[PDB]
């Protein structure tokens, strides 16, 4: 049948301290035992396997299967035990190539290697462990036994050793053809050059022949696939690329399974269709689940899905990369902590788009989110193109400088420019750096009991006001945020607040504009309405005047 | 030379650490470097049957334009600690921190002459990646002692002693310490003389085939950062509160700090702006605290069986404060670094602090770094110039700890 490469074999070992597999073969039907003899004979002739006697003590089970409306039999070997015992190998491919990172080429050819694994030898010292046995009719006589001389299907080392082999075989060609691009992916090779079609169709052949001289067979000009190439969920045309067509189902009733698959089809679409959202659709899945159970769509979810259909209405495409030009990345806020971005080299011809719509922690603001989004896009660009883009961001240079210079975490956006595409990222309040003369100084505190969970939150002020609200099923943290919230409602537009909660202070000093906490979100509304808030901290239980008095009020029937 | 066998710990296996994405600039720089190293037999390509990996980066050597290869052997260093710390440990001299000037010489080239035990070589595997996963990306392992591996100078220790025997005999008041790829040379000499002795040392080294801080370090010009307390003509309720808070947290470190009188001044429910004249008792209580803060901490000592931690705080205006300790609030050292961008500055502080840490204890500390993991991990290599890498983790450590130190 087909060649096996003369390439040097990769030494292979079992995991230290483990002997090979010795799994018992289970008896099979005559039908199967016949199918298997027919197959293994045919394989032996071709060099893939060899007969070996009962000297070899190892065994892996074997099986034959034939589909319902069919007549070809297939052999299945169950390498689970040998795989447990085979060494770990180096991970095949760190990632998979993005279309947007491909450089356009005048002519491009796809070459699948035929029967890749069977075209490569296996380390002789290791073959013995690949032993299997076709058994006799009702297991009377000892079975016929074999071992592989090539890479077996489903064995742990085949993918890696194959790639390794193809790499070594390609090295020379590459050195003597530096202007030719050869992508390696699984059995495939994608070959692109800027040469004129005549010289391209020549060079392809030298490759096919170079490959054949190492036992690797490939399809000839007649059998070679044509543009556009369908590949890994993409369409690859001669000067553009897109995702393969997206069919958004129309349903009376939506199941978890229907929504799960929809989110995915959209998430996949988001890499070239700008503006795709999935927040409201994802919210639905945040529950006990049950694939076949119907979830009725909410209004927000229907508005979101409808908007997505509109975007997907007419097809959209992305250009290929051009390493002479720079990369420009633009980001826009879609609201709800959803961010959308586009990357182009010439405006507005996108290489790709994407979305960031994440929640790092519990309390956050847009300035922080935009930084994260920038950070994410920057890693993405280093992976795809090998350089970082120039950014264009909806934030005043002024707003940015104020934030970073005063914030406590180190932070750093690389070269960027402001672009006035509303909504703009701003900070919605700032806290005073100095106490406010002629403003009521509230001293606030909260206390919760750990057994009962019954809390109290309140204040005492220098104008002699006081309040104490009682809370049920609460915690120390929540009472201390209630305490600040009371002080904000009851005070007027200017106010100083003293607290003994580093927890509250820390949250509130980071200038959040959104939270998972409802109480924080209320405290936020208030801080915006105010004109001046100063917020200081004193240590608790030190008899600091003001603090001590609200401490007595909130401790009443809660703690000693 | 006959190769020294290196036994990895029982139980532990070699590093399996993913490579952080590199830019084209650095990938091309690495492909050039690794090509030469292959020709010179220092590294050899490896097959897929080597499952191990350690990350690699490219930097520019301190104030230079050529690229240098920097392997991150942090995992491999943890997993081979018995070899380099116990079995062949290089002892740290306490003299070094006392000397007037200390000079740091790179001596990493020394190691490329000594072959590495063939059974260990697989644990030094690393990868040059490719852009957009075009190619599977090039895989090497080391044949000679690699730079960055704490085992290397441990092995080379006996060769380094021969190299330096004449110089030491001729200069018995000069202290020389090897830490990883660098030599630390300390003298009390006049700086002109010091530099003459360094050039002399360069020449000894040259005969064995070996070509955030200033030129030299000045350890004896390192002293503490007292936690300082403001001095004012007029004090407010707020100022006192801030002072009591500051004093309060200080008292966990310094025993004897007292605020009883100070608190008495705030009795009531007073407006923050209202001024409050100090009583004789309190002013004396403050003065007493102020005395305690200028002086060193009693009871706090370096324990060689414990890791060193370093915390750093961003003070604004290009200012960064930092503390080194082993048990929280038992500070072994405190300091300040000054004057670009947040990341560039922060990496400068880390290297500076690490260096002092090598000088004082022969150990780098684990940093608690106030920054987003990803931001740090993208950028740090842009301004890094050291041959080593300390351990770091990331924290969101506000708020007044910032104000408590500057
Ligand atoms: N199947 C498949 C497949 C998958 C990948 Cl990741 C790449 C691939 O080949 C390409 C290579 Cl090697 C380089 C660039 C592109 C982008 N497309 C072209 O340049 C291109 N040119 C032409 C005719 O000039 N058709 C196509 Cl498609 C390529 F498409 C083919």
């Amino acid at each position: 049948n087909s060649p096996i490469s003369p390439i040097e074999t990769v030494p292979v070992k079992l995991k230290p301290g483990m002997d090979g597999p010795k799994v018992k073969q289970w008896p099979l039907t005559e039908e199967k035992i016949k199918a298997l003899v027919e197959i293994c004979t045919e394989m032996e002739k071709e060099g893939k396997i060899s007969k070996i006697g009962p000297e070899n003590p190892y065994n892996t089970p074997v099986f034959a299967i034939k589909k319902k409306d069919s007549t070809k039999w297939r052999k299945l070997v169950d390498f689970r035990e040998l795989n447990k015992r085979t060494q770990d190998f180096w991970e095949v491919q760190l990632g998979i190539p993005h279309p947007a990172g491909l450089k356009k080429k005048k002519s491009v050819t796809v070459l699948d290697v035929g029967d890749a694994y069977f075209s490569v030898p296996l380390d002789e010292d290791f073959r013995k462990y690949t032993a299997f046995t076709i058994p006799s009719i009702n297991n009377e006589t000892p079975g016929i036994r074999y071992q592989y001389n090539v890479l077996p299907q489903g064995w742990k080392g085949s993918p890696a050793i194959f790639q390794s082999s193809m790499t070594k075989i390609l090295e020379p060609f590459r050195k003597q053809n530096p202007d030719i691009v050869i992508y390696q992916y699984m059995d495939d090779l994608y070959v692109g050059s800027d040469l004129e079609i005549g010289q391209h169709r020549t060079k392809i052949e030298e490759l096919r022949q170079h490959l054949l001289r190492w036992g690797l067979t490939t399809p000839d000009k007649k059998h070679q696939k044509e543009p556009p190439f369908l590949w890994m969920g993409y369409e690859l045309h001669p000067d553009k690329w897109t995702v393969q067509p997206i069919v958004l189902p129309e349903k009376d009733s939506w199941t978890v399974n229907d929504i799960q698959k929809l989110v995915g089809k959209l998430n996949w679409a988001s890499q070239i269709y700008p503006g795709i959202k999935v927040r409201q659709l994802c919210k639905l899945l945040r529950g006990t689940k049950a694939l076949t159970e119907v979830i009725p769509l909410t209004e927000e979810a229907e508005l979101e899905l409808a908007e997505n259909r509109e975007i997907l209405k007419e097809p959209v495409h992305g250009v290929y990369y051009d390493p002479s030009k720079d990369l420009i990345a633009e980001i826009q806020k879609q609201g709800q902590g959803q961010w959308t971005y586009q990357i182009y080299q010439e405006p507005f011809k996108n290489l790709k788009t994407g979305k960031y719509a994440r929640m790092r922690g519990a309390h956050t603001n847009d300035v922080k989110q935009l930084t994260e989004a920038v950070q994410k896009i920057t890693t993405e660009s280093i992976v795809i193109w090998g350089k970082t883009p120039k950014f264009k961001l909806p934030i005043q240079k002024e707003t940015w400088e104020t934030w970073w210079t005063e914030y406590w975490q180190a932070t750093w956006i690389p070269e960027w420019e402001f672009v006035n595409t509303p909504p703009l990222v701003k900070l919605w309040y700032q806290l005073e750096k100095e106490p406010i003369v002629g403003a009521e100084t509230f001293y606030v505190d909260g206390a919760a009991n750990r057994e009962t969970k019954l809390g109290k939150a309140g204040y005492v002020t220098n104008r002699g006001r006081q309040k104490v609200v009682t809370l049920t099923d609460t915690t120390n943290q929540k009472t201390e945020l209630q305490a600040i919230y009371l002080a904000l409602q009851d005070s007027g537009l200017e106010v100083n607040i003293v607290t003994d909660s580093q927890y509250a202070l820390g949250i509130i000093q980071a200038q959040p504009d959104q939270s998972e906490s409802e109480l924080v979100n209320q405290i936020i509304e208030q801080l915006i309405k105010k004109e001046k808030v100063y917020l200081a901290w004193v240590p608790a239980h030190k008899g600091i005047g003001g603090n001590e008095q609200v401490d007595k009020l909130v401790s009443a029937g809660i703690r000693k | 030379i006959e190769t020294v066998p290196v036994k990895l710990k029982p139980g532990m296996d070699g590093p399996k650490v993913k490579q952080w994405p590199l830019t084209e600039e650095k990938i091309k720089a690495l492909v050039e470097i690794c090509t030469e190293m292959e020709k010179e037999g220092k590294i050899s390509k490896i097959g897929p049957e080597n499952p191990y990996n350690t990350p690699v980066f490219a930097i520019k050597k301190k104030d230079s334009t050529k690229w240098r290869k920097l392997v991150d052997f942090r995992e491999l260093n943890k997993r081979t600690q018995d070899f380099w710390e116990v079995q062949l440990g290089i002892p740290h001299p306490a003299g070094l921190k006392k000397k007037k000037s200390v000079t740091v010489l790179d001596v990493g080239d020394a190691y490329f002459s000594v072959p590495l035990d063939e059974d260990f070589r697989k644990y030094t595997a690393f990868t040059i990646p490719s852009i957009n996963n075009e190619t599977p990306g090039i895989r090497y392992q080391y044949n000679v002692l690699p730079q960055g591996w704490k085992g290397s100078p441990a092995i080379f220790q006996s060769s380094m002693t021969k190299i330096l025997e004449p110089f030491r005999k001729q200069n018995p008041d000069i202290v020389i310490y090897q830490y990883m790829d660098d030599l630390y040379v300390g003298s009390d000499l006049e700086i002109g003389q010091h530099r003459t002795k360094i050039e002399e040392l360069r020449q000894h080294l040259l005969r064995w085939g070996l070509t955030w801080m200033g030129y030299e370090l000045h350890p004896d010009k390192w002293t503490v950062q007292p936690i300082v307390l403001p001095e004012k003509d007029s004090w407010t309720v707020n100022d006192i509160q801030k002072l009591v808070g500051k004093l309060n947290w200080a008292s966990q470190i310094y025993p004897g700090i007292k605020v009883r009188q100070l608190c008495k001044l705030l009795r009531g429910t007073k407006a923050l702006t209202e001024v409050i004249p100090l009583t004789e008792e309190a002013e004396l209580e403050l003065a007493e605290n102020r005395e305690i803060l200028k002086e060193p901490v009693h009871g706090v000592y370096y324990d060689p069986s414990k890791d060193l931690i370093a915390e750093i705080q961003k003070q604004g205006q290009g200012q960064w404060t930092y503390q080194i300790y082993q048990e929280p609030f038992k500070n072994l050292k405190t300091g300040k670094y000054a004057r670009t961008n947040d990341v560039k500055q922060l990496t400068e502080a880390v290297q500076k602090i690490t260096t002092e840490s090598i000088v004082i204890w022969g150990k780098t500390p684990k940093f608690k770094l106030p920054i987003q993991k990803e931001t740090w991990e993208t950028w740090w290599t842009e301004y890094w110039q050291a041959t080593w890498i300390p351990e770091w983790e990331f924290v969101n450590t506000p708020p007044l700890v910032k104000l408590w130190y500057q």
